[PDB]
This record gives C-alpha cells, structure tokens and sequence, in this order.
C-alpha cells in the first residue's frame, strides 16, 4: 500500500498551494456571472431547435 | 488537519463516480423495462392476430402465433427476473449514496472537533518551552 | 440544475463562501479579544460616568 | 471552528423550520407523499444537527482548556519578569564575593 | 487596537520605555550614592550653620 | 434588506473603532514630548552625577 500512502502525502501538499491562489473573491465572482449568461443562450438555442 | 483536508478533496470526486455508476444501473432497469414493455405490446398485437386468425379460420396461423407468444412470454419472464435482481442491487447503491451524504456532513463536524484538540496540544507544548 | 463540480455557478458560490467565512470569523474573534481586555471595559464606564456629571454642570451653566 | 459549526447548526435549524412549514402546507394541500418525504428530510437534518451539537460540546471543552492556558501563560510571563530581578541580584552578589577574594 | 508585535505604535512605546527606564534608574542610583557620601551630608549643615 | 442590516451593523462597529483609534494617536503625540523631556533630564543628570 506504498502507492496509497505516497498519494495522500503528495495530494495534500499540492492541493493546499493551489487553493490559496485560486481562492480570491473578486476574481471568482467576475468569471461566474459571465459564464452563466453564456450558458443560458446556448441552452435556449437547443430548446429553439426542438421547438422548431 | 492536513490529513482531513486531503481526505475531503478525495471523497468528493468519488461521489461523482458513484452517481455515474448509479445512473448506469438506473439506465439498465429502464432498458429492461422498455424491452419488457415492447414485449407486452408485441404480445398484445400477437393476441389480436391470433384472434383475427380464428375469425379467418386458419388454424395453423393461430398455432404459430401461440408459439411465438410463449417464446415472448419466456423472454418477458427472464427480463422480469433480471429486473428484480437488479432492483435489490440498485436499492443498496441508492442507500449507500444516502449514507455517504450523511457521512460527509459528519466528517465536516469531526474536523472541527479534531482541530480543537490538536490546537490544545500545541498550546501545551508552548507552556513547556517557557 | 443538479450542480456539477465543473459548473461555474457552483464553483463560484463555494469559493466566495470560503473567503467570506474566513474573513468574518477572523474579524469577530479579534474584535472579541479587544472587548475582553479590561482597558476597554472601564473606558466605556468612564465615558458614561463623565457625561452625567457634565450634564449636571451643563444645566448649571445654562441656568443663567 | 465553533462558530462554523454554530452557523451550520443555525442553518439546519432554519432549514428544519422551513421544512416544517412545507410539511404543514402539504397537509393543507392533502398530498400525503410530499409530507412523508419532508419528514424523512427533517430526520436526516436532525441527525446532522445532533452530530454538530456533539462536535461542538467536545470542541468547547478543548477550547476552554486553550483559553485557560492563555490566561495561565499571561500570569506566568509576569512572574518570569519578577523572577529575573530576583535571579539577577543573587548573581551580582556572587560576583561581588569573587572580587573580595581577588583582593 | 489589540496591539500586534509588528504594529508601529506598540513597538515605539516599548522601545521608548526601555530607554527611558534605564536612564532614569541609572541617574537616580548615582545621585543616591553622591547623597550617601559623608562630605555632602555635613556640607548642607555647614551652609545652614553659616547663614544664621 | 437582511444583507443591508448585517452590513450596517458591521459598518457602525467600524466607525466606533475608528473613534477609539483617534483617541489613541492623539495621546501618543503628547507622550513623545513628555518622553523627550524625561530623557534629556536623565542624560544631563548622569553626566553631572559621575563628576
């Protein structure tokens, strides 16, 4: 079970460094609002085709 | 706390995989049901043909239809048996997911308790240094 | 609707919540410690004590 | 951590209250199945709340000890300063005695 | 408000206090020794005796 | 409205904190003058005492 032991140690160290840089409130908020609006338009087009 | 953090990330991805597995099981049950439904519909159609054959007076056609119906019934029976076995397995999978949901919440609560004792131990070490 | 891990809305809410929770918790704990200290505690009393005597003095001052 | 658990506990209580209202609404509606489902959800929520409460109690005892240690430490640092003055005087006296020997 | 170690106000007060305390203590001790000496003690009396 | 009320309370607390800080800085300015005077007297006294 050496691989499993190795994986846990490696994953924890890697995850912590990545999350701190990643976790910024201003950057995350701006990206999310733009993405959802774009998604809705794509969904509407698919729905329109079905309606058509 | 680091071990707990490592475990929390790991548990979330695993749940998604389980959901996909559950969907396949759900899909399989639906697929069998669709086949079963088709067989029932086919059997009903076959019965009508047999009834029509009787009116027609052709005994041989009716006999052939009956044999086909029997074969269809056997297939339907096999499908039904498979569904029952599948359902028990499916229920367990569904139950496991529910249990897992309760467990992840418990783990979060556990992390807070685990963190406090560790912090207290660290505080004790500081006193020794003094 | 289900809320996939990769979905933008789900990810944004989680990230925002973590940052918000940490900031709020840290500020409150620090604030409580300041409140806990004795210097802050009788300072308010001193202010309260100071105004009432002044008010009595003020009435005397405004009397004529 | 204690605050986080409390917030989660508070959210659960709020959710439970909302769930209870929905169950009450379901009874008025006459849909028995919806009410039954809500009850199951409430039970699950209650279990989570119970777990959170248990965690908080364990955490509180640990937290109290940590708080107590800090208070003890504050008393100790002041004592150490007092100790330094006493320690310094005896050492100085010993040095003075050594000077006499040299004479 | 709490007074962090790195805070300028907290650091300034501690540094100022140490310098002030040492200077005040040293001057007083030296002054006491001068006062303690016998020459200073009857000199005041002589001045007092002389004026009357 | 709920968000506004919570935010308003926090804002009020911040304003109160600022007032406390203002009192503290003013006191510090007065202290420097007092500290310097004390230091000068001690330095002059020490040189005189040694002689």
């Amino acid at each position: 079970m050496g691989l499993f032991d190795r994986i846990k140690r490696v994953v924890s160290s890697n995850l912590n460094d990545l999350v701190n840089k990643a976790e910024d409130p201003e950057k995350m908020l701006e990206q999310a609002i733009l993405e959802m609006q774009e998604d809705l338009v794509q969904l509407r087009q698919g729905v329109a085709q079905a309606i058509a | 706390e680091k071990m707990l953090e490592q475990a929390i990330l790991e548990m979330q991805e695993d749940l998604v995989q389980l959901r996909q597995g559950v969907a396949q099981a759900i899909a399989a049950q639906k697929r069998s049901e669709k086949q079963y439904n088709d067989a029932q519909n086919e059997i009903n159609k076959w019965q009508r043909n047999a009834q029509l054959a009787l009116q027609k007076g052709d005994e041989n056609l009716a006999r052939q239809a009956l044999e086909r119906k029997k074969t269809y019934t056997d297939t339907s029976a096999a499908l039904k048996a498979s569904l029952d076995t599948q359902s028990t397995q499916v229920e367990t999978l569904k139950r496991n997911l529910i249990q897992l949901e309760s467990k992840i919440s418990e783990a979060k609560t556990k992390k807070e308790m685990l963190k406090a004792r560790i912090t207290t131990a660290k505080a004790q070490e500081q006193l020794q240094g003094m | 609707v289900r809320g996939m891990n990769t979905s933008s809305a789900m990810s944004a809410f989680e990230r925002m919540e973590e940052k918000v929770l940490m900031q709020e918790s840290r500020a409150q704990a620090l604030g409580e410690l300041a409140g806990a200290d004795l210097e802050t505690q009788f300072a308010q009393l001193e202010g309260g004590s100071d105004v009432d005597d002044e008010l009595a003095a003020l009435k005397a001052q405004m009397l004529p």
